């Protein structure tokens, strides 16, 4: 009755409101994919450190 | 969408039939009105005033039948009409209520859509029988490392918490739920807690921050969290541990094994008090009405472990009674004491001595379960109990410039050890596997000689050591739970090592 | 997800206050007597059957 | 797994006490231990390596 008027009158005559999509999309994030972050290099090159470390490690005793 | 579901709600007003019982509203006003008719009416029924408002039913007087409001002021108005809602308090009870906070009627406060609820149940609810009871055979452990040593906590059970407000009093109990994270994200429903935090009359900062912290540490997700804020009725305070219980025995019911905090059970004592003073019955003890005693004795008992044959399901308890004063004279606290199975009493005064957690051991006791607790930190922690019993007997004796023997030093020297050894940080819960090492190598004194200040150290290392060698150990701690030959050898000879680094 | 179910809502109170808005669009007319009508014959409908 | 490796370090721990010096042995031990230490933190840090665009 009362509830069938403000049923069919409200939902009929308004539908929605206004929405910014662009606003929506300021408040979350893409997100890009990181690339690439950091390589891997050759642990201790040089057999400049290898000399040295053989001779001068000799924490031994006497 | 938005418009389709507006369309739903819509839809789902149609119809209404003769409207039985009306009474009118004379006498009106503090949050009681008085009616003048309802003559067929059941006590404890929710009647809807015409305002809006909806009120249980506390006094039926050949005069005015009472009906206490659960809304405002405000919207009644006198010589309204109220038409029975015809059912005596109700809950909705379900399984959605797992993730969502709910305020005392069961409507979601952090409205993450309406609950999925599997029935309603009625909100007072007598205590489970005599026969169906089995003895309490399943722990449950906090992962506070003086909880479980020394109060034991087995499921079923009443546990009390008491102690000066807000001294972290809601962080003695978080720490419990975040440690039953350890169960949830295992497996076996029996050994799973659900859990129910029951908050009442805390302000909405102090919950919404709470609420906050349990999605941080990601332990929301089997949690109900019940609330009735500090500006919520003080009726509908009333009814909210009443209606939190229902909601534990739908757990209770269908044999899931879960455990409610009732935080703070003092604020209850409170709305009661409020309570009948408006409705003018004659006030007892400390303007507490008399059946203070009884309201809370009921309440409590309604959590059980079962009988076998009625399924286990054992609702676990842990009410916080907050102490004014620190005194537990006081008519409330001395009541929940007699009710509760044990008394876990914190003390300010270790709080600010450093000990946190600063629970006085000396006034915790857990007068029953000892098969609460697992068998293995049973028997570590046998004379960690007698050792910290003697530290305290030796160091009363230490005061008054008395000079001390070396004997008398032996036990004060170990006794520092084991307090240090004790102290957790606020949402730090631990392993129970990784708390029996500790607790060895407290009791086997060999920590003792290592320096006060770097016990701490010693702590985080020793564990970090125990990661890295003994983690076959530490598996087999959680498997067998009672320390074999095999493991008190190993445990021995690896505390040994690292004594020294 | 996050401020997309909180447009859902926000959505949803926007049109609310449009129902609002119906509720007095409907309380001004002379329905506001045609509906009495409705309802006097209805209370009629419902206490025969009683 | 880790445990080959580190009761086999250990065992040495013990036996490298038997030999004298050891003051940057140690942080050789510390730094083998602490990355291993990391990596295991890490393994079980982890999350699934993909969206459940199922449920989100």
């Amino acid at each position: 009755n009362v509830i069938q008027d403000l049923y069919l009158r409200e939902l009929k005559d308004t539908k929605l409101a206004p929405s910014t999509l662009q606003d929506a999309e300021g408040n979350v994030k893409p997100w890009n994919p990181p690339q690439k972050p950091n390589l891997p290099e050759l642990e201790l090159q040089g057999p400049e450190a290898l000399k040295a470390y053989t001779e001068q490690n000799v924490e031994t005793a006497h | 969408e938005v418009s389709s579901i507006l369309e739903e709600r819509i839809k789902g007003v149609s119809d209404e039939a003769n409207l039985n019982e009306t009474g009118r509203v004379l006498a009106v006003g503090d949050g009681i009105a008085r009616v003048f008719g309802l003559n067929n009416i059941q006590a404890e029924e929710l009647v809807e005033f015409s305002s809006g408002v909806k009120g249980m039913a506390l006094n039926l007087e050949p005069g005015q039948v009472g009906i206490v409001l659960f809304g405002s002021d405000r919207l009644v108005k006198e010589g309204e009409l109220v038409k029975r809602t015809g059912n005596i308090v109700d809950v909705p009870v379900g399984p959605g209520l797992l993730g969502r906070v709910v305020d005392a009627l069961g409507n979601p406060i952090d409205g993450k859509g309406p609950i999925d609820a599997a029935g309603r149940s009625r909100a007072q609810v007598k205590a489970p029988g005599i026969l169906p009871r089995r003895s309490v055979h399943e722990p449950v452990q906090t992962g506070l490392k003086a909880v479980d040593a020394l109060v034991p906590i087995g499921r079923g059970q009443r546990e009390l918490i008491i102690g000066d407000r807000q001294t972290g009093k809601t962080a003695v109990a978080l720490d419990t739920i975040l440690n039953q994270k350890r169960w949830n994200n295992g497996s076996d429903e029996s050994k799973k807690l659900y859990c129910v935090y029951v908050a009442v009359g805390q302000k909405r900062s102090t919950v919404a921050q709470l609420v906050q912290t349990l999605e941080q540490h990601d332990a929301m997700k089997y949690s109900i969290i019940v609330a009735a804020t500090a500006s919520e009725a003080a009726p509908l305070q009333y009814l909210a541990p009443f209606t939190a219980a229902s909601i534990g025995e739908w757990f209770r019911d269908n044999g899931k094994h879960a455990l409610i905090v009732y935080d703070d059970l003092s604020k209850q004592a409170v709305a009661y008090r409020q309570l009948s003073l408006l409705l003018r019955r004659p006030p007892g003890r400390e303007a507490y009405p008399g059946d203070v005693f009884y309201l809370h004795s009921r309440l409590l008992e309604r959590a059980a472990k079962l009988s076998e044959k009625e399924g286990s399901g054992s609702l676990t308890a842990l009410p916080v009674i907050e102490t004014q004063g620190g005194d537990v004279s006081a008519y409330i606290p001395t009541n929940v004491i007699s009710i509760t199975d044990g008394q876990i009493f914190l003390e300010a005064e270790l709080f600010y001595k450093g000990i946190r957690p600063a629970i006085n051991v000396g006034l915790s006791v857990s007068r029953v379960g000892s098969a609460a607790q697992v068998k293995a930190l049973k028997q570590v922690a046998g004379s960690l109990k007698l050792f910290l019993a003697q530290y305290r007997e030796v160091a009363a004796f230490a005061q008054f410039g008395s000079d001390l023997d070396a004997s008398t030093k032996q036990t004060l020297v170990r006794g520092e050890r084991l307090t240090q050894l004790l102290k957790q940080n606020q949402y730090s819960p631990l392993a129970t596997e990784e708390q029996v090492p500790l607790i060895y190598a407290g009791v086997n004194g060999h920590l003792d000689g290592i320096e006060l200040s770097r016990i701490g150290e010693f702590e985080s290392s020793f564990l970090s050591y125990l990661k890295s060698n003994h983690n076959e150990l530490l598996t087999e701690i959680r498997e067998k739970g009672e320390l074999s030959k095999e493991l008190l050898a190993s445990l021995k000879s690896a505390t040994e090592s690292f004594v020294a680094t | 997800v996050r401020y997309e179910a909180s447009l859902r809502q926000l959505e949803q109170r926007q049109l609310a206050k449009s129902v609002i808005s119906r509720v007095q669009s409907e309380l001004g007319n002379p329905k506001f007597q045609e509906k009495v009508l409705q309802q006097s014959i209805s209370e009629i409908e419902q206490l025969l059957s009683k | 797994a880790k445990s080959a490796a580190n009761k086999l370090d250990w065992a040495k721990v013990i036996s490298s006490l038997r030999i004298t010096g050891s003051t940057a042995t140690q942080l050789s031990s510390f730094k083998k231990r602490n990355d291993e230490a990391r990596r295991q933190l890490l393994e079980l840090q982890s999350q699934p390596t993909e969206v459940d665009f199922s449920h989100y």
